[PDB]
């Protein structure tokens, strides 16, 4: 149940400077390769500890074709200012997706591709891999062009290809490393609040990666009834945190129990407020 | 590995 | 063609009063790229801000981490206030101990 992604910008500015163009590259939705024009001496950067493997010649590749995508995103840019009738000196950015997925006997499972253009779908390389799906009238202009050029298939030929045959590489490299987990450390805090009623937090902190679960219950039952739930965040480490909380009636206090669930933990996680 | 685009949009 | 901010403010530790820790200001589902972010001390910009590097999410938004060192005390009040185009005034949230 890999996947590879590589997620590329290139965002445009006021004036005659070229845009900066930002290439980033996923595995199991791990950074692990960037590379940015607006760097001093630009070049492809090793973003994970064990893409540092690889010799010169492969940074050198890549920073190449980095340098050529930044030629294509300039150029492709300037007929997008047409297309929608844009002035030659405003902001812009063009995104793309590309990449593959591969399924649980390793063979390719679907590859991707797509763009964005002012935040929102313009043309997305379909399943088959051959027939596009453009998002609105302008996108057609770029659909007539590519059917028109048998632009599909080479796309096709790297999705099967070369995405495959590096995604097993870069698996095989940081094996156990991806595959790692740190368990949350939970606590609950006690906060005031309504005459009477009280709010119970139950925090997860330092855990990845980012998928846990987070539940509150009453008397054995799941109290999915008026909880507060933040989206999980980032601590500035690499690991994560999220927090959920429940009102509950003062004194009441110690009938709720917080249960955490997660990819790490030997097992869930059960606990209570501890004046 | 970056992948190469093909035609311009 | 723009995308309002969504701001979380938080710290990378559990807070004690003196201990030194590290202040979060974590900014998503934005578009376009460009944005300034500010961190501030009882209304005073901090000079020493780290920005995590650009990234997009799936559906085309943009995520940032904004982090800065610390130190929580009694009085002390902390806040991060985000300027983006899709708004047409800034935006601060104050950093809440308890959340």
């Amino acid at each position: 149940p890999h996947s590879m992604r590589y997620f590329e910008t290139a965002v445009s500015r006021p004036g005659l400077e070229e845009p900066r163009y930002i290439s980033v590259g996923y595995v199991d939705n791990k950074e692990f390769v960037r590379f940015d024009s607006d760097a001093e001496n630009p070049r492809y950067e090793p973003r994970a500890p064990w893409m540092e493997q690889e010799g010169p010649e492969y940074w050198e590749r890549e920073t190449q074709k980095a340098k050529g995508q930044e030629q294509w995103f300039r150029v492709s840019l300037r007929n997008l200012l047409g297309y929608y009738n844009q002035s030659a000196g405003g902001s812009h950015t063009l995104q793309q997706m590309s990449g593959c997925d591969l399924g649980s006997d390793w063979r390719l499972l679907r590859g991707y591709l797509q763009f964005a253009y002012e935040g929102r779908d313009y043309i997305a390389l379909n399943e088959d891999l051959k027939t596009w799906t453009a998002a609105d009238m302008a996108a057609q202009i770029t659909r007539r062009k590519w059917e028109q050029s048998g632009a599909a298939e080479h796309y096709k030929a790297y999705l099967e290809g070369e995405c495959v045959e590096w995604l097993h590489r870069y698996l095989k490299n940081g094996n156990a490393t991806l595959l790692r987990t740190d368990s949350p450390k939970a606590h609950v805090t006690h906060h005031p609040r309504s005459k009477g009623e009280v709010t119970l937090r139950c925090w997860a902190l330092g855990f990845y990666p980012a998928d846990i679960t987070l539940t509150w219950q009453l008397n054995g039952e799941e109290l999915t009834q008026d909880m507060e739930l933040v989206e999980t965040r980032p601590a500035g480490d690499g690991t994560f945190q999220k927090w959920a909380s429940v009102v509950v009636p003062l004194g009441k206090e110690q009938n709720y129990t917080c249960r955490v669930y997660h990819e790490g933990l030997p097992e869930p996680l059960t606990l209570r407020w501890e004046p | 590995f970056q992948p190469q685009n093909g035609q311009f949009i | 063609i723009q995308k309002t901010p969504q701001i979380q403010v938080y710290s990378r530790h559990p807070p004690e009063n003196g201990k030194p820790n590290i202040l979060n200001c974590y900014v998503t589902q934005f578009h376009p790229p460009h944005i300034e972010i500010q961190m501030l001390k009882n209304g005073k910009k901090i000079p020493k801000v780290e920005m995590s590097d650009m990234s997009f999410s799936k559906d085309w938004s943009f995520y940032i981490l904004a982090h800065t060192e610390f130190t929580p005390t009694e009085t002390d009040t902390y806040a991060c206030r985000v300027k983006h185009d899709s708004m047409a005034e800034p935006k601060t949230v104050y950093w809440d101990r308890d959340m």
